[PDB]
């Protein structure tokens, strides 16, 4: 748990502190899955199979995974009530605002697309 | 003067690619600032990339509340900076407008400007801006501006407006601000710290005014220094400049105290959990059908819709998508991901048990033998070249995260927390760090040391 | 031989805007320009944000109410992740590991609901609220209309409770007459208001769900065809499968990554929300 020292009486003091013998963070930290793991991953993604190097793939994350699963060994230690009437009253207040584009036909919902059939978005299959 | 502003801007444009997009007429209570905006953050009059090819030519039908509220005061906007794709990286090389070059330095150095808001510090450093904004989720306001050797703040989580502020991980996403002089950081954070409706993260009007009633006077400040941050290989210089700054508050009468805080040690693994797991969900809207880039000829390749469009984020964005992808596995997720949530509760516990102010998130009371201010170095490192930053990273991921280290825990309590240099262009810096909420104090502080 | 069944019964809110924005929730969504009730969140614009509408708790209370369920105390919005073209963030809000509610019942009676049993209960697993995808038109290119993104739906879930036939007939019968009693939604299963997805075993075998009925016609055809086809059976039925509908006969045919949504604020409901919904329910049956 958190702790808090005495306060230092000198600069000296902050010094000698400052040069106790304790590991730096650095040290404390001491700075795989399967080709089918990545490939299910790249599919998860959205991230095309076809020109993916698998081997490096599963090499970076098999370092990002030894790096956070740190984790598996640290123990752990250890809102207002939207009442009736604010329940009523937000519905009451609930309004269509010009800043979020709310009110119907008040911009070109598809006009940032680079493609469109008319007003419709488009996918091929 | 005039001539010779514009000069300097093509200038320092061309040697440190700092902007993204710059006002086609540069120069022509905030009335006549100028600021840059990173371009994460949208804006109507200026296209909005994230430094990506995802999103090359996208422009936003509205304006960031950060960038309204700014406009209202009279600011005018130069233009867009350049940054880490969707704000992934710590160093600043990752953008398809290639890397932002560090200005304290000769360009052909090619010193890095740290990330991921590598412009925003750039265009402040190199006083092309008044103030700039930033984005801060993991050190990346603070970051940069230490390598700048400016002022950069990141508020308490919550506090300005998200709104237009394009998704990394939003529970740790915070805007920020850069800026040369305490005053006009004050003045910008002023006009910023409002309630917005439009984003359900912001914090409301109740809880602003319980915090504000629950300012006392503080005689003495009690000023603390982290035991676990006291330990890492500093750059040459810091120890000097460090212990000088030190000295120099204790001669003003405020006490020093050493302070433990333990679970800030685990603080980066907890981060490279949760963020690109977030990351990973923000970025499944990308697929060129509504907006942005879009293949020409393919939406689907191999049986995997989206792909080809997809295929165009950049590399370092790629390998954390698929990082928070695995993290959001069934399994992984129970194990890993519950345990990272329950750590982050644990660390803004122990902040709230070292803290006088009290925290109106978590209720907690507040310690009345506890601590005003934290203060912490922002980096253990000098900025390298572009080249052995990115041979660095290539050798192992671990090598990289390393850089926030000293940044990571106070995004993950959301607390205020300033970046302040200690020599004139000089890229070292300390943060002075305060309970959440507790912003004003944490700038008041700053100002007075100033 | 007998036949345990469960149904998922999907039900468009009509409430007055959508679930996380508060652009229009049209009920001519048939003869609407496409793409033109939908605010930049509906888009998945980047930046924008979920604010929740309140209206869809209230249309929730009323459901939970009148089928008994127990109201969750703290209810939460998760992300369930994968790609779509009417689908715009990439993934959908739903309430999977904290539902709105919990529990509750719907009673069948042969005096009122033409059942052989003088009275049978269905019990309710849980009741989520989630966002409804756009609609697409196959035309090779696809046609996305994201009107009806967004738009709020309740998803019931009952338990396994269902023997006869008759029984799923006169569940839908009622639900749909419930919810249109509730004034919460049109319960039309022609225009896709409503929506239901069937689970079933017999005599305690795999649970196999069956997707895609248009109607209560083809809903009851389709339990009819798979009870009696799982009859006759035997090695391929021991593991879960989801089946499909085609009519005559019934057909064969991925990590959702749930993750709580970490920008929406929990549901958390004071204790008079009970009794001041309550007030205002209709007189059931
Ligand atoms: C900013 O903030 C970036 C923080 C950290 N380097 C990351 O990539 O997430």
């Amino acid at each position: 748990g958190a702790k808090i020292g005495k306060k230092f009486e000198n600069m000296n003091q902050i010094r000698d502190y400052l040069s106790r013998p304790v590991w730096s963070v650095h040290e404390y930290l001491g700075i795989p899955p399967s080709a089918e793991a990545v490939k299910k991953l790249l599919r998860l993604s959205g991230l095309p199979l076809e020109g993916a190097d698998i081997k490096e793939i599963q090499m970076r994350l098999a370092k990002q995974l030894s790096f956070i699963n740190k984790l598996h060994n640290i123990p752990v230690e250890g809102t207002k009530q939207l009442n009736y009437t604010k329940l009523l009253e937000g519905i009451s207040h609930q309004k269509q605002d010009a800043e979020l584009g709310e009110v119907s036909g008040s911009w070109k919902a598809t006009g940032l697309a680079a493609e469109s059939k008319n007003a419709y978005f488009v996918v091929k299959e | 003067s005039l001539k010779e502003s514009i000069e300097r801007l093509s200038s320092f444009q061309s040697k440190y690619n700092i902007f993204t997009s710059i006002n086609p007429s540069p120069y022509s209570t905030l009335t006549g600032c100028v600021a840059s905006i990173k371009d994460n953050i949208v804006t109507k009059d200026f296209p909005t990339t994230c430094a990506s090819h995802i999103l090359e030519n996208f422009k936003s039908p509205f304006d960031a509340t950060v960038v309204k509220l700014l406009k209202q005061a009279g600011v005018h906007i130069l233009g867009k900076t350049n940054l880490d794709e969707f704000g992934m990286g710590s160093g600043g090389v990752h953008s398809i407008r290639g890397p932002v070059i560090n200005p304290l330095y000769p360009h052909e150095d090619k010193k890095i400007m740290g990330g991921s808001s590598s412009g925003a510090a750039a265009s402040v450093a190199c006083d092309l801006v008044d103030f700039a904004l930033g984005t801060d989720t993991g050190g990346s306001v603070r970051l940069p501006a230490c390598y700048g050797s400016v002022l950069g703040f990141k508020p308490s989580y919550g506090r300005l407006s998200r709104f237009g502020v394009i998704a990394y991980s939003q529970s740790l996403d915070t805007v920020g601000i850069l800026s040369k002089k305490i005053n006009v950081l004050r003045k910008v954070f002023h006009t910023l710290d409002k309630y917005d409706m439009k984003d359900p993260t912001s914090l409301s009007v109740e809880l602003r005014e319980l915090i504000e009633g629950n300012k006392k006077v503080r005689r003495p400040l009690k000023v603390g220094i982290v035991k676990e941050f006291s330990h890492e290989s500093m750059p040459i210089g810091f120890h000097r400049l460090y212990l000088s700054l030190l000295e120099k508050l204790i001669n003003l009468g405020l006490e020093i105290y050493p302070v433990s805080i333990p679970s800030v040690k685990n603080c980066l693994p907890i981060y490279y959990t949760l963020s690109p797991a977030e990351a990973a969900s923000n970025l499944s809207r990308y697929d060129g059908i509504r907006y942005g880039y879009r293949d020409s000829e393919l939406d689907i390749k191999d049986g995997i819709l989206f792909a080809p469009t997809r295929s165009k984020f950049g590399t370092e964005v790629k390998n954390r998508i698929i990082l928070g992808n695995y993290n959001l596995c069934s399994d992984a997720f129970k194990n890993n991901f519950i345990k990272a949530e329950k750590l982050r509760v644990n660390l803004i516990d122990e902040f709230d048990g070292i803290f006088r102010f009290p925290n109106v998130l978590t209720n907690s009371k507040g310690n009345p033998d506890g601590l005003d201010l934290l203060i912490v170095p922002t980096s253990s490192k000098l900025p390298g070249s572009i080249r052995d930053f990115e041979e660095e990273e290539a050798k192992s991921p671990a090598n990289s995260y390393i850089n926030d280290v000293f940044t990571v825990p106070m995004s993950l309590a959301g607390l205020p927390s300033l970046s302040m240099p200690l020599k004139e262009k000089t890229p070292i810096g300390l943060q002075v760090v305060g309970q959440y909420g507790d912003d004003s104090t944490v700038l008041d502080f700053v100002e007075s040391i100033s | 031989y007998a036949l345990k069944c469960g149904l998922e019964i999907h039900t468009q809110l009509n409430t007055k805007n959508k679930l996380f924005s508060q652009s229009t929730n049209s009920a001519t969504s048939l003869v609407d320009a496409p793409n033109h009730h939908t605010s930049y969140y509906d888009i998945a614009l980047p930046g924008t944000q979920p604010v929740l509408n309140l209206e869809a708790i209230l249309f929730a209370m009323k459901l939970s109410l009148a089928l008994g369920s127990q109201v969750n105390s703290i209810s939460q919005f998760d992300r369930k992740h994968y790609f779509y073209g009417d689908q715009p963030q990439g993934y959908q809000l739903t309430q999977h590991y904290r539902p709105f509610a919990r529990g509750g019942k719907i009673n069948l009676s042969k005096e009122l609901d033409d059942i052989d049993e003088s009275a049978k209960e269905i019990g309710i697993l849980q009741l989520q609220i989630e966002q409804d995808t756009g609609k697409s038109h196959y035309t090779v290119i696809t046609l996305v209309d994201l009107n009806r993104s967004n738009v709020p739906l309740i998803e019931l879930v009952t338990k396994p409770d269902f023997s006869d036939i008759k029984q799923v007939r006169a569940f839908i019968k009622k639900y749909q007459n419930l919810v249109r009693h509730l004034h919460i939604s049109s319960g039309d299963l022609e225009t896709g208001a409503m929506r239901v997805d069937v689970n079933l075993s017999i005599n305690e075998y795999a649970r196999v769900e069956l997707k895609n009925l248009p109607n209560t016609s083809s809903i009851i055809n389709a339990i009819k065809y798979e009870y009696q086809r799982q009859v006759e059976l035997t090695s391929s039925l021991m593991e879960p499968e989801t089946r499909g509908w085609t009519g005559s006969s019934t057909v064969k045919l991925i990590d959702y990554r749930y993750m709580p949504d970490p920008e929406l604020p929990y549901i958390n409901l004071a204790p008079d929300v009970i009794s001041g919904v309550r007030g205002l329910m209709p007189q059931l049956p």
